[PDB]
């Protein structure tokens, strides 16, 4: 049987009521090693900690994304003035900078 | 001086509290609930039990012709048979061949039993709750049941105690109730009138007494055997007794919340669920000012054990120093610690030892003593059982077991791409105007 | 057989129907309600009479002092008088001069007359409607008592009826409820522990007999007269007696739709508010075939006499041409006109006299007799008396009354015009047509 923190009971045969109760002991260390932390908040608290991961997966991959978006798009405007002059001779500090020839 | 507080409505733990009157002594308030019954308005239609077919003896008229007198008893078939050549034990009955004539007739009455073995139809609704609280305020006890109406007051040393009403309409019981043998069912009875045959309520008296009952039991009289002195019946078998071998189980066992149906009033009792609010009319004397109360100075908290179990695992230990010798009350005003005691008695500079529990995994809460602040800081550790034989005293507060390795990793993996995307903004703003200050120059 | 239908709430008026099976002979319903009572779920908290203050002798020591000894008595107050110099009628009782002690003692108890003279106050609430009715289906005729909740039903002759719910909850008794002599009054009584001295409910006994009193009757210890031996007091006068000296009228004369407050048990009767519906399980053997009852052949109905009164006071002859002498059902399906009697016995040649009952200046009713409709038509006449003392035998209808010249006013104001703008408007497009065809030459 599944017993939860709202109580469980059962009675066998003549015997009295056995009223039981689970307290939160999981399985794992929250305190290091962040593949145990994920065993130990998912024995514990199995909803949340999918939509805990997926959101935070789903910030992490648009900021990364957005952020990747916009050093390229900072690159491009940075090195067109530099690359449209017939005579090219980016500088030497946005060479090293913005990674060019 | 109006003091409302709300109370969780569970039997056995304890509830405490204090008043904190802005310029006078904490006045400490404990209400212990025992036993919280849940009791209907309970209205009796109709007792049944097994039937009884009773049969007369069969009158008999040697060539002669009967005729079918009738006597209004319940479901009373009659039946006149002829052609019937009967025998005693001493010869034949009659001498005629033909042309003679037996009567048949059978009634329902109840059992001879029925006064010790019989169920009760009832009709139930509008429940009322009623507690048996133990409310202690300011070391002057009393134990009263209270009622949980929304008024009904009660009164001891000038206190007026008002405990509303509960958050939840919520009974265990139906509509409609039959009660047998000490426990009682969710059926669906049929109405007084409606009993059909072969099923609970084919016997339907008004009152166990009442000498006027309705039975619907589908009794056909049947043709006696050529030769003898019976009456013959055909009907469907008790529907109280096939009640009796299907019977899903008992309200005591199948009840939502865990309640305890009980039989001579018909009540619930421990439901766990609602909570039950409270109204305190304290009246201006029980203040005490401050200087009559001890008061620290130079007050410090420690935690020695710190286990997070379902009953008091904690020991939070505090050194003090204070120009009185009395006892004086300790408080957690948040939910985060749960105390044991509402008073701890003092020395002037002696060390106290509190038990308190708590679902926290880094425990921080500011414990109120004598009219101070001490602020309780530690780490609590998983407890040893899996399932405990009693019910939990504390509240699992929203983000309770947080971990503070679990806190450094949403702080990093989510604050620091914050910090990624302003930096990408604000090298995408000195991009935009270092390229306006290029083409300045025409 | 499902027939459903729906009968105002109101008693003493017959109310009458037919069934008409599409190919079977009419069946009558005639349903005549005699009390419909209304009894709410009463529950008793205390009872309340006048009181009466005991008192104790006074206990006198001769050159001493004196404690106070608590009874528990309710309302108890004793106070102890120092500097005393009591007298019997046999001269000085001690002979100090000071230092002499008396104890006064008062307490109160309830009347002597608290048996025959006493409020009872109860709390009400969920009502449960119950009538008697007097049913007539096809010359079958009972009276029976119904309960009128959505079950529990009535049987006889096979037909199962079940009378319906209230159409509204609509009760005459408040929340809370005095009963003093036969009468009744919605009062706001305080809460047992509650009651406050000088009003309502200063003295509290649970039951009658119930041997522990509540008693706050602001009783006060006055100090005795130099020389005499008495218990002086002074307190609020009885809450009771003044309670009877305002009380406003009882709730059989301040109640709305007409209600009738009875009290054997706590009831009202005969309350003119909604409606009952009614559900008929009519069995498949009653219903006659058409050949085996009579059947008309060319029947005219005119109107002798016609008076929109509240009682019958129309008269309508039907002549008609009858294949079978023998009794057989009238009723108008609208409520354009209420007929006096449910069915007419007929001759094969004769002409029948209905008594009706409209609101209508101009009443154009179509009848059923046996199987056919006839077409009623005629005028009415203003009666005589202002003011009846029987109330209303027939439906107001919207437009019932509106004596065909004012038809006449209303149709030419209301029609003339549309006839003037839609001919304006029709002159308006020829006028555009003939501007189009004369600019067409151009």
């Amino acid at each position: 049987f599944t017993v939860t923190e709202k109580g469980w009971e059962f009675v066998w045969g003549n015997h009295p009521p056995k009223r039981f109760w689970a307290q939160e002991t999981a399985p794992g260390n929250p305190h290091g090693l962040p593949h145990e932390v994920i065993t130990h908040y998912y024995h514990r608290y199995p909803m949340s900690t999918i939509l805990g991961l997926s959101i935070c997966a789903a910030i992490a991959t648009v900021s990364v994304a957005a952020s990747t978006w916009l050093f390229c798009r900072s690159r491009v405007a940075c090195l067109t003035p530099y690359r449209l002059t017939p005579n090219a001779r980016i500088p030497f500090c946005l060479a090293v900078l913005c990674c060019a020839r | 001086y109006e003091h409302a507080t709300t109370m969780p409505s569970q039997a056995g733990i304890s509830y405490n509290t204090i008043v904190n009157r802005a310029g006078y002594a904490p006045l400490p308030i404990s209400i212990t609930p025992t036993k919280i019954k849940l009791i209907p308005t309970v209205n009796l239609e109709y007792v049944t039990c097994h039937y009884k077919t009773g049969m007369d003896s069969p009158a008999i008229k040697c060539c002669g012709s009967q005729e079918c007198t009738p006597t209004y008893r319940p479901d009373e078939q009659c039946k006149v048979f002829t052609g019937v050549y009967p025998f005693m034990w001493g010869g034949a009955y009659c001498f005629c061949d033909t042309e003679n004539t037996q009567v048949s007739k059978a009634y329902v009455m109840k059992s001879d039993d029925c006064l010790a073995d019989h169920a009760e139809a009832y009709k139930a609704h509008t429940a009322s709750v009623q507690a048996f609280l133990n409310i202690t305020v300011g070391e002057h006890s009393i134990v009263t049941t209270v009622y949980v109406n929304g008024e009904t007051p009660v009164n001891f040393n000038g206190v007026k105690i008002t405990a509303g009403p509960l958050s939840t309409a919520w009974t265990p019981f139906d509509r409609k109730i039959v009660q047998y043998a000490g426990e009682i069912y969710n059926y669906d009875f049929p109405e007084y009138g409606a009993g059909q045959p072969g099923a609970f309520g084919d016997i339907q008296s008004r009152t166990v007494s009442s000498s006027d009952l309705y039975a619907n039991t589908n009794l056909v009289l049947q043709r006696p055997k050529a030769g003898a002195i019976h009456v013959p019946y055909t009907q469907a078998p008790s529907g109280f007794e096939q009640w009796k071998k299907d019977k899903a189980p008992s309200l005591k066992f199948t009840a939502p919340f865990g309640c305890e149906i009980y039989t001579n009033p018909i009540r619930a009792e421990n439901c766990a669920v609602g909570s039950i609010p409270l109204a305190f009319d304290i009246p201006d004397a029980l203040f005490t000012r401050v200087s009559e109360t001890p008061t620290l100075s130079a007050a410090e908290c420690t935690l020695n054990e710190c286990v997070y179990s379902s009953d008091f695992g904690g020991i939070a230990t505090v050194k003090y120093s204070a120009s009185k010798s009395g006892k004086c009350a300790v408080h957690v005003p948040s939910g985060t610690a749960t105390l044991k005691e509402a008073a701890v008695e003092l020395t002037e500079q002696g060390s106290a030892t509190i038990h308190f529990s708590t679902a926290n995994i880094h425990p921080e809460f500011r414990l109120q003593i004598c009219t101070s602040y001490v602020t309780c800081k530690g780490d609590c550790h998983p407890p040893k059982d899996h399932i405990v034989t009693h019910p939990q005293y504390h509240a699992q507060t929203f983000t309770a077991a947080v971990s503070k390795t679990a806190w450094t990793w949403l702080t990093s993996l989510l604050g620091g791409s914050a910090v990624i995307i302003i930096i990408g903004l604000v090298l995408a703003t000195i991009v935009a105007m270092y390229v306006l200050t290029n083409q300045k120059h025409n």
